[PDB]
RNA sequence: AGCCAGGAUGUUGGCUUAGAAGCAGCCAUCAUUUAAAGAAAGCGUAAUAGCUCACUGGUCGAGUCGGCCUGCGCGGAAGAU
């Protein structure tokens, strides 16, 4: 148990979370100031965004349970998983600006529910529409 | 140890030649060669160096590991380079060469004349640094380490000959 | 590139003023009388933060703060000292209902978009300063 | 330098060495520190 | 001034420098002026005017015998 | 829960006892009840780290000899003077 | 500086100092500091021992002294010769056998029971060592 | 081990103090954000500033970390033909 029973845990709720979840982002976030990183939380919680880091190892195993398991190939180095549930792609939007604002900022991976949109592709779910538009 | 368990990759262009503990390397840069302690046994592998403790000697893999780093430095000396910064902190401290043979000028009532050994080279691209190229490690090492000695860092106002990678510890003084 | 916490309506006297400004070789009047516009603008008479952020380009940029979270509960609490023993002496009383407005003046500062947890904050200072909260 | 018979640890940056069967403090912040045993 | 066991009651920075404000026993104020320039390179200055009386320690005490 | 393997000595007296003590082991008594004292050798590094936790002197201890299970508690402790060593302890059949 | 208050004899025997101690276990605080070599204890070495600790533990807890110096050593003058009757009275010991517990602490945290008892046993003249109190 | 990142926001916790801003001392002992960040284990400053540590993520790819008994060794260890 201790620290085992601890990832037991930790697992679930972001494996919860994935199955709740509409689009998914996974990007780095190597050299970025703790006081920039809570700027980048708190735009995400205003537009309903979910965005943990956690361990590599653990990740894969939360993430097999999940749609991506595209996603889960690559997970190499810094990762900061952001699930887009509410309007999907909320996250995407946030983490191109991020990039450019703040250099360092990777992009890297992201998901469209199976298919593994890559760094040079974002575009499409940046660009997406908002739900509510059948009026 | 496993130091000695990670091999060393010798690259392209580069030779080897073992004749028990005495090895030699040549590169685009130089040549060296080294005996080494009876207790390890080294292996040219498929272009690569192996190391291994001889069977009946206590030391064994610290040998073995001592090995390692005196034929990776041996290899990059002999590929690429070893090069040591020292800058020159005073009023009116100042270096040239002249062929193997460094000039300083040290606040002294003479002149300190320090000739290189065979495989070092020094140049002076200012006045106030020194940049010392070779292929040995322990010898460029030795040299700068001698030039340092001529004049050790002064720990009041950094006077002296210091290693530029060197952060000099200062000090003060109440004057009593 | 420096920081300071002059009182509102107080720029216009220089004791620490003047000095600062002075070594980093800025104009007084400049920065007084747009300080004083934010000064004056709110509460007069209350240490005020302000990121006085010069670049050495002469420059001149500041951004000021929301007064201190001290000031703030110990003038709510009507007491201008504080706790010696904040477990023993724990003098001074405040009100849940009076921890709201200053966790709203001062949302602009932290980083939980939880107003109670805004409240749990400044109440945890509350206790660190001894104040008798109900 | 400070010859003792008893030789320890006097902050976090004093390392222990022994050198010559002799025992030896270094220390990479404060000369003070240093120590031999004898 | 510390080791001139006096009390210090005032760090008023200045754009020139600055003034501090000490109180400090007459005995042993003397020669001052030396060491401050000794300490601050000759680049300071103070004056110094009697202010009040306070109990001089023990040692002090029994040192002034006549 | 507490269980501890003794087997029962074969000398009594001082040399044996302390022949037992160098040898790693150490004796016990059980008595108490209808049955006759039973005289019992066992480890020492076993029953120090039983005895270590604060229960070892509350709950009933179980001791296996000659394969058979007897309840027991422990009633008294005899420590080596300054060392961290257990001379002797007794049992009292529960 | 402890001393009895009064003696039926003023001097005694210089005796033997052979066996194991009695009072092996902790009986009134937590902490004990106990002997593991033999000797004699000073009252001078006791007290100073005392100061050690309750300078160390900040006046915090109970420590108590769980021996006494009873026994009166005696010293000839120098330049003196032999004989002539039996010295006169200097300083008072505590005749200690392995596994006597010497000092007693209680209500300090175990951590800064072990600097105490360090600081004090740097001032006593044999081995020593820390118990903790047990349940038997 | 190392190497690359972060190590924060109320806040300069309160008292005391010329100054006490994590780091003179005295009383607590939080919440917020978190992957994690102590109302601080250091260095440093008159105080600031600054350099760290704990802690966490990345990298690495096999064992590793301390406490207890016990054997043999090491220093402590300087005299006169
Ligand atoms: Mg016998
Ligand atoms: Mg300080
Ligand atoms: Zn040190």
């Amino acid at each position: 148990a201790l620290n085992l029973q601890d990832k037991q845990a930790i697992v679930a709720e972001v494996s919860e979370v994935a199955k709740g979840a509409l689009s998914a982002v996974v990007a780095d976030s190597r050299g970025v100031t703790v006081d920039k990183m809570t700027e980048l939380r708190k735009a995400g919680r205003e537009a309903g965004v979910y965005m943990r880091v956690v361990r590599n190892t653990l990740l894969r195993r939360a993430v097999e349970g999940t749609p991506f398991e595209c996603l889960k190939d690559a997970f190499v180095g810094p990762t900061l998983i952001a699930y887009s549930m509410e309007h999907p792609g909320a996250a995407a939007r946030l983490f191109k600006e991020f990039a450019k604002a703040n250099a360092k900022f990777e992009v890297k991976a992201a998901a469209f529910e199976g298919e593994l949109i890559p760094a040079s592709q974002i575009d499409r779910l940046a660009t997406l529409p908002t739900y509510e538009e059948a009026i | 140890s496993r130091v000695a368990k990670a091999p060393v990759v010798v690259p392209a262009g580069v030779d080897v030649k073992i004749n028990g503990q005495v090895i030699t390397i040549k590169g685009k840069n130089g040549e060296l060669t080294r005996t080494l302690n009876d207790a390890v046994e080294v292996k040219h592998a498929d272009n690569t160096l192996t190391f291994g403790p001889r069977d009946g000697y206590a030391d064994g893999w610290a040998q073995a590991g001592t090995a390692r780093a005196l034929l990776n430095s041996m290899v990059i000396g002999v590929t690429e380079g070893f090069t040591k910064k020292l800058q020159l902190v005073g009023v009116g401290y100042r270096a040239a060469v002249k062929g193997n043979v460094i000039n300083l000028s040290l606040g002294f009532s003479h002149p300190v004349d320090h000739q290189l050994p065979a495989g070092i080279t020094a140049e002076c691209p200012t006045q106030t640094e020194i940049v010392l190229k070779g292929a040995d490690k322990q010898v460029i090492g030795q040299v700068a380490a001698d030039l340092r000695a001529y004049r050790r860092p002064e720990p009041y106002k950094g006077k002296g000959v210091r290693y530029a990678d060197e952060v000099v510890r200062t000090k003060e003084a109440k004057k009593k | 590139y420096v920081k300071l916490q002059v009182a509102a309506g107080m720029a216009n006297p220089s004791p620490p003023v003047g000095p600062a400004l002075g070594q980093q070789g800025v104009n007084i009047m400049e920065f007084c009388k747009a300080f004083n516009a934010k000064t004056d603008s709110i509460e007069k008479g209350l240490p005020i933060p302000v990121v006085i952020t010069v670049y050495a380009d002469r420059s001149f940029t500041f951004v000021t703060k929301t007064p201190p979270a001290a000031v703030l509960l110990k003038k709510a609490a009507g007491i201008k000292s504080g706790s010696g023993k904040p477990n023993k002496d724990k003098v001074g009383k405040i009100s849940r209902a009076q921890l709201q407005e200053i966790a709203q003046t001062k949302a602009a500062d932290m980083t939980g978009a939880d107003i109670e947890a805004m409240t749990r904050s400044i109440e945890g200072t509350a206790r660190s300063m001894g104040l008798v909260v109900e | 330098m400070k010859v003792r018979a008893s030789v320890k640890k006097l902050c976090r940056n004093c390392k222990i060495v022994k050198r010559d069967g002799v025992i030896r403090v270094i220390c990479s912040a404060e000369p003070k520190h240093k120590q031999r045993q004898g | 001034l510390s080791r001139r066991r006096g009390m210090l009651k005032g760090q008023e920075s200045e754009v020139t420098g600055v003034k501090i404000h000490a109180e400090v026993p007459l005995s042993e104020m003397f020669g001052y002026a030396t060491q401050l320039r000794s300490l601050t390179k000759g680049r300071a200055s103070y004056t110094m005017e009697f202010l009040k009386y306070d109990e001089a320690p023990s040692n002090v005490a029994q040192a002034v015998i006549e | 829960m507490f269980t501890i393997n003794a087997e029962v000595r074969k000398e009594q007296g001082k040399g044996a006892s302390r022949r037992l003590r160098a040898a790693n082991k150490f004796p016990a008594i059980i008595y108490g009840g209808k049955e006759a004292p039973l005289a019992i050798e066992l480890d020492h590094d076993k029953v120090m780290n039983m005895q270590a936790k604060a229960e070892f002197y509350s709950e009933v201890l179980t001791i296996v000899v000659d394969g058979k299970e007897i309840k027991v508690k422990a009633q008294d402790v005899q420590r080596h003077p300054y060392k961290p060593k257990l001379q002797h302890i007794d049992f009292v059949r529960a | 500086m402890l001393q009895p208050k009064r003696t039926k004899f003023r001097k005694m025997h210089k005796g033997r100092n052979r066996g194991l101690a009695q009072g092996t276990d902790v009986s009134f605080g937590s902490f004990g500091l106990k002997a593991v070599g033999r000797g004699r204890l000073t009252a001078r070495q006791i007290e100073a021992a005392r100061r050690a600790m309750t300078r160390a533990v900040k006046r915090q807890g109970k420590i108590w002294i769980r021996v006494f110096p009873d026994k009166p050593i005696t010293e000839k003058p120098l330049a003196v010769r032999m004989g002539k009757g039996k010295g006169n009275v200097e300083y008072w010991v505590a005749l200690i056998q392995p596994g006597k517990v010497l000092y007693e602490m209680d209500g300090v945290p175990e951590e800064l029971a072990r600097e105490a008892f360090k600081l004090a046993a740097a001032k006593l003249p044999i081995k020593t060592t820390f118990v903790t109190k047990t349940v038997m």
